RNA sequence: GUGGGAGAGGGUGGUGGAAUUCCCGGAGUAGCGGUGAAAUGCGCAGAUACCGGGAGGAACGCCGAUGGCGAAGGCAGCCACCUGGUCCACCCGUGACGCUGAGGCGCGAAAGCGUGGGGAGCAAACCGGAUUAGAUACCCGGGUAGUCCACGCCCUAAACGAUGCGCGCUAGGUCUCUGGGUCUCCUGGGGGCCGAAGCUAACGCGUUAAGCGCGCCGCCUGGGGAGUACGGCCGCAAGGC
């Protein structure tokens, strides 16, 4: 279930877009690994940098509790 | 109690109580030394001292060998001490 | 028993009640191979089991055996630096064996002078739930239980 | 007197503690492996967690508690057993959430943990 | 020179959340904590577990990698500024302007030192509890320097790839990071693995050589005595060369 396919053509590097970015976080809030996001290396970097900006802005979380 | 066998040798009350005294070193560990038995013996190279002892946690067996009889006996106790500290501490690897 | 599984012998059923459980018992009464002896005791007791408390000595015997077999027992493992008494169920094999053993053992500690009487009475009481044997059972079983929380170290 | 409320499970390697709260999160009653007759490492066991979670729910039911959400903290031997035991309590277990706290690489741990 | 790229390279300011500790308010009761098992310790003077509020310091989870960057030491939340190194393309400028490098100069982990801040967590020394024959330890409960910041010193190391720098030459296979191309692939620069030849005492090395060659520098010459003594230079001392 690879994520870059689960979504269209986008801008990773756009920190305001919470609907795209939310997909790249796990259920627990963690930045998902390449093994999931399907980003390349260079990509996955730009991802995490911008995810992080967004979480400072209040948009994406930092942690989330795990619901069973 | 403690028995000493001087094999093919003419031993003495004095050196007997000396070996009783050297063996006393193992009393250090405070563990029952059951019917200990030393054997003193000549040999062309030098003397030989054997001892075989059972304790609640196992048995000690060892041979000392040397020119001087007394250094043979010491060697014997030195070897016995090691064996005794090992029976006493061995499973403490209980993590 | 390193190698395979250790066969449990079956046993010739007895020449009075035709039931294996009796010979095992008689076997447990036996001492120094003298089996004829081991027999009369059981049967003599069986005289007494009818004489007093008129009933079916077979019934009484087979009852007090089920009144003895321990359902749960402790068997102790070394873990780390302490030896834990551990709760485990007894095999039907082992329960029989523990049944018969405590029965006799407790029998022979009774104050009765004549052996078969001792056997008579111990069985009559165990049928009812009273005696040295029964205790040993209930005992072993409270010693399990209370260890219930060591039931995870269980093989 | 509250029917809806919360169960907090504190599960360490040493013990298991259950505290039941109001919906606001104020303790109604609590229990631990120690509250049952266990001392030493026996407190740590899953059986102990169970016995503790029961007694906690039990006590809670006397204040008329029926529904709880269950909140779980720590990695214990008794973690799962406590969860189980509340479900078999007669309490409703309206949910289960893991809140176990974790540093984003915080304070230096005691030497044991390095 | 022009034009592009990747990066935890360095310095300065600022800034976010998780967590630990403490304090305050609430609610609650008989234990919590800890170990191999315990005890010291904390707790009815209300602890632990739970909720709200506050203070403060340090380190930055996921991403994260066998990854990246740096001459080495070493460098990791996020933002901006100042700034070094380095790679690719174009084949445009100069015209051997190179290589190495005794001395010199500068950088140099941790610990340590000075002056002044700061101090949550951790923790030499130190105090207890256990373990043990004993236990000036390992394990447990406490705990001060220090760990953090500024400035100034110290100059060490298993400071390691135990492998000095530059250049040229000598099969390939595989996966990986980062460029450029007419994109199965081709091709530079880097990080790994397996291996031609060849090397090696063996282990192993092998276009990231320990192969084949040139240049320059450093170093070795049996073990201990000893990185000691003496002299000298350096340092506040420790102590370094
Ligand atoms: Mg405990
Ligand atoms: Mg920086
Ligand atoms: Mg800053
Ligand atoms: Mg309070
Ligand atoms: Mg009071
Ligand atoms: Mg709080
Ligand atoms: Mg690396
Ligand atoms: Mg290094
Ligand atoms: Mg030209
Ligand atoms: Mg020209
Ligand atoms: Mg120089
Ligand atoms: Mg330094
Ligand atoms: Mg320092
Ligand atoms: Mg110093
Ligand atoms: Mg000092
Ligand atoms: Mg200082
Ligand atoms: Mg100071
Ligand atoms: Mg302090
Ligand atoms: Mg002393
Ligand atoms: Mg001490
Ligand atoms: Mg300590
Ligand atoms: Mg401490
Ligand atoms: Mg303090
Ligand atoms: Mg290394
Ligand atoms: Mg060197
Ligand atoms: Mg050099
Ligand atoms: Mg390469
Ligand atoms: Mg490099
Ligand atoms: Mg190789
Ligand atoms: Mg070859
Ligand atoms: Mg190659
Ligand atoms: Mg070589
Ligand atoms: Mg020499
Ligand atoms: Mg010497
Ligand atoms: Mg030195
Ligand atoms: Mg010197
Ligand atoms: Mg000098
Ligand atoms: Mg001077
Ligand atoms: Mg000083
Ligand atoms: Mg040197």
């Amino acid at each position: 279930a690879k994520v870059k396919a689960t979504l269209g053509e986008f801008d990773l590097r756009d920190y305001r877009n919470v609907e795209v970015l939310k997909r790249f976080l796990s259920e627990t809030g963690k930045i998902l690994p390449r093994r999931r996001t399907g980003l390349s290396a260079k990509e996955q970097r730009i991802l995490a940098k911008t995810i992080k900006r967004a979480r400072i802005l209040g948009l994406l979380p930092f942690t989330e509790k795990l619901v069973r | 109690t403690m028995n000493i066998t001087s094999k093919q040798m003419e031993i003495t009350p004095a050196i007997r109580q000396h070996v009783a005294d050297r063996l006393a070193k193992l009393e250090k560990w405070q563990t029952h030394l059951i019917n200990p038995h030393i054997i003193l013996s000549k040999e062309p190279q030098g003397f030989v001292a054997d001892a075989t002892i059972n304790t609640p946690n196992g048995v000690l067996v060892a041979s000392g060998k040397h020119e001087d009889m007394y250094t043979a006996i010491n060697e014997l106790i030195n070897k016995l001490e090691r064996q005794l500290n090992k029976l006493q501490h061995k499973g403490e690897a209980r993590r | 028993a390193r190698r395979r599984r250790a066969e449990v012998r079956q046993l010739q059923p007895d020449l009075v009640y035709g039931d294996v459980l009796v010979t095992a018992f008689i076997n447990k009464i036996m001492r120094d191979g003298k089996k004829n002896l081991a027999a009369r005791i059981f049967y003599d007791a069986c005289k007494i089991i009818q004489e007093k408390t008129g009933q079916e000595p077979l019934k009484v015997f087979k009852q007090a055996v089920e009144n003895v077999k321990p359902r749960m027992e402790v068997r102790s493992r070394r873990v780390g630096g302490a030896n834990y008494q551990v709760p485990m169920e007894v095999s039907p094999r082992r329960q029989q064996s523990l049944a018969l053993r405590w029965l006799v053992q407790a029998a022979n500690q009774r104050p009765e002078r004549r052996a078969a009487v001792r056997i008579a009475h111990e069985l009559m009481d165990a049928a009812e739930g009273k005696g040295g044997a029964v205790k040993k059972k209930e005992d072993v079983e409270r010693m399990a239980e209370a260890n219930r929380a060591y039931a995870h170290y269980r093989w | 007197q509250v029917a809806s409320g919360r169960a907090y499970i504190h599960a360490s390697y040493n013990n298991t503690i259950v505290t039941i709260t109001d919906p606001d999160g104020n303790p109604i009653t609590w229990s631990s492996g120690g509250v049952i007759g266990y001392k030493g490492s026996r407190k740590g066991t899953p059986y102990a967690a169970q016995l503790a979670a029961l007694d906690a729910a039990k006590k809670a039911m006397a204040y008329g508690m029926q529904s709880v959400d269950v909140i779980v903290r720590g990695t214990g031997a008794g973690r799962e057993q406590a969860i189980r035991a509340l479900q078999a309590s007669g309490l409703q277990v309206k949910s289960i959430v893991d809140d176990t706290p974790v540093p984003h690489n915080g304070c230096r741990p005691k030497k044991k943990f390095r």
